[PDB]
C-alpha cells in the first residue's frame, strides 16, 4: 500500500510538499493525481520519458512539491503505482490540501415559495438556496409566522463550489392548508454569529 | 479524446453489475491500458483493473474473483462486470486512459506508463432494493420584483443522480445545480437555478432540462414567470 498524510496546510504563496510512501516506490515510478469535490481526478504528475508541479524521489518516498500555492490549489491530491512484481496498481489515501488564510465570506439566500403547480399536487415545498459561504458551516432555521418549525425541514450538508465557497439547500415540507394558513414563513441562516433571514408568504406575489 | 461512461444507476443487491466506457477521438487506442476505478463516498479513489488491445487484464488483487473487464476494439467501447453487489460497492466508478509510451521493443519491456491522462465524468452506482423512480419537476418561477434567479425544483427520485441543463445547453452562464437533499422517504430532490437578466424574463424562454437516467427518464420544464 501506499501512505500520504492526510492533510497539509499552508498559506498562499507558500510551497507544499505532499509525500507518497510505500514499498513499490523504490522500482515503481509514482504518478500524481488532483481532485476536487465533486469533478474527476487531473493527472498533475506523468511520466514523460524513459509548470507549478514537480515530484522528487527518495527511496521509498516520492515528495509531490506545489510551488506558489493559491486557494485554486485546494484540492484532494493522489498518489499512485504499481507493485513491484508488476501484477497491479493502486492509488495511495489521499492528502486534503488547505489554502489558510481565506476571507470569510457572508451566505447569499434565495427564499422560492411551492410552486402553483406543486400546490395543485397536493404538496408544498419551500427551497431555501444558501451559497457563496465561507467557511463552510451554517445552521439553518425556519419560522412558520414568528414561531419555529418543528418537523418537516431537510437540510444538506455544505458543499465546496467551484471558487472555494460554499453551497446548501434546506427545504421545508408542508402541506397545502399549513401553507395557507400562515401570514408568512421564513427561512434564516446563521454563519460566523450573523444572520440573514428571507421571508415568503402564501398571499405575496 | 474523450470517455464517456454508462450504467444502470442502480444494483441490486447479489446481482451484478455491467458498466461501459466509449472511447472517441482516441487515434491510437491500441496503446494504451484501459482502466476502470472507484470512489466509495468520501472516500480514495481504487484502482479496480485494465485492459490492453491484446486483451491482456490486470485486477485489483482484492477484487479479482468479481470482476471481468472486455474490450469491443469496433467501437472502441470497454466494460466493466463486477458480480456479487453490496452497499460496500455503492459509488462513483470511472473510466481512464492509462496512456502508454513506447520507446523501443514491447517485448523487452521497452514502454512505459504516461499516467491515468483521460478520465471520464464517472458514473454513479448504488446498490439498493429499492425500485428505481423519476422526478417530479416543478418549476420555481422568477421573482417579480437587474438580476432574477428562476428554477426547478426535482423531486423525489431515486437513485442519483440527475443532471440539469438549461436551455438544450445553450444557458450556462449564472446556473447553479445544488446538491441533493436525502428525504426520510429515501428519495433525493434537489433544486437548479438560474441568474439571469431581469429584462429577458418577458423575451427568452427558459427550459430546464433534467435527466434521471437511471430511470430512463428525462423531463424539459418550461419555467415561466408568475402570473
Amino acid at each position: 500500500e501506499l501512505t500520504q498524510p492526510p492533510s497539509v496546510s499552508v498559506s498562499p504563496g507558500q510551497t507544499a510538499r505532499i509525500t507518497c510512501s510505500g514499498a513499490p516506490l523504490t522500482s515503481r515510478f509514482t504518478y500524481w493525481y488532483r481532485q476536487k469535490p465533486g469533478q474527476a481526478p487531473v493527472l498533475i504528475i506523468s511520466r514523460s520519458s524513459q509548470g507549478r508541479f514537480s515530484a522528487s524521489w527518495s527511496g521509498t518516498t516520492v515528495t509531490l512539491t506545489i510551488r506558489g500555492v493559491q486557494a485554486d490549489d485546494e484540492a484532494d491530491y493522489y498518489c499512485q503505482s504499481s507493485d513491484t512484481s508488476d501484477s497491479y496498481k493502486m492509488f495511495g489515501g489521499g492528502t486534503k490540501l488547505t489554502v489558510l488564510g481565506q476571507p470569510a465570506a457572508a451566505p447569499s439566500v434565495t427564499l422560492f415559495p411551492p410552486s402553483s403547480e406543486e400546490l395543485q399536487a397536493n404538496k408544498a415545498t419551500l427551497v431555501c438556496l444558501i451559497s457563496d459561504f465561507y467557511p463552510g458551516a451554517v445552521t439553518v432555521a425556519w419560522k412558520a409566522d414568528s414561531s419555529p418549525v418543528k418537523a418537516g425541514v431537510e437540510t444538506t450538508t455544505p458543499s465546496k463550489q467551484s471558487n472555494n465557497k460554499y453551497a446548501a439547500s434546506s427545504y421545508l415540507s408542508l402541506t397545502p392548508e399549513q401553507w395557507k394558513s400562515h401570514k408568512s414563513y421564513s427561512c434564516q441562516v446563521t454563519h460566523e454569529g450573523s444572520t440573514v433571514e428571507k421571508t415568503v408568504a402564501p398571499t405575496e406575489c | 479524446v474523450q470517455l464517456r461512461e454508462s450504467g444502470p444507476g442502480l444494483v441490486k443487491p447479489s446481482e451484478t453489475l455491467s458498466l461501459s466506457c466509449t472511447v472517441s477521438q482516441d487515434s491510437r487506442p491500441s496503446d494504451h491500458s484501459w482502466t476502470w476505478v472507484r470512489q466509495s463516498p468520501g472516500k480514495a479513489l481504487e484502482w479496480i483493473g485494465d485492459i490492453h488491445y491484446n486483451g491482456a487484464t490486470t485486477y485489483n488483487p482484492s477484487l479479482r474473483s468479481r470482476v471481468r473487464i472486455e474490450l469491443d476494439q469496433s467501437i472502441p467501447r470497454f466494460s466493466l462486470k463486477m458480480t456479487s453487489m453490496t452497499a460496500a460497492d455503492t459509488g462513483m466508478y470511472y473510466c481512464a486512459r492509462n496512456a502508454i509510451r513506447i520507446y523501443g521493443v514491447v517485448a523487452l519491456g521497452e514502454w512505459f506508463h504516461y499516467g491515468m491522462d483521460v478520465w471520464g465524468q464517472g458514473t454513479a452506482v448504488t446498490v439498493s432494493s429499492a425500485s428505481t423512480k423519476g422526478p417530479s419537476v416543478f418549476p420555481l418561477a422568477p421573482s417579480s420584483k437587474g438580476t432574477a434567479a428562476l428554477g426547478c425544483l426535482v423531486k423525489d427520485y431515486f437513485p442519483e443522480p440527475v443532471t440539469v441543463s438549461w436551455n438544450s445547453g445553450a444557458l450556462t452562464s449564472g446556473v447553479h445545480t445544488f446538491p441533493a437533499v436525502l428525504q426520510s422517504s429515501g428519495l433525493y430532490s434537489l433544486s437548479s437555478v438560474v441568474t439571469v437578466p431581469s429584462s429577458s424574463l418577458g423575451t427568452q424562454t427558459y427550459i430546464c432540462n433534467v435527466n434521471h437516467k437511471p430511470s430512463n427518464t428525462k423531463v424539459d420544464k418550461r419555467v415561466e414567470p408568475k402570473s
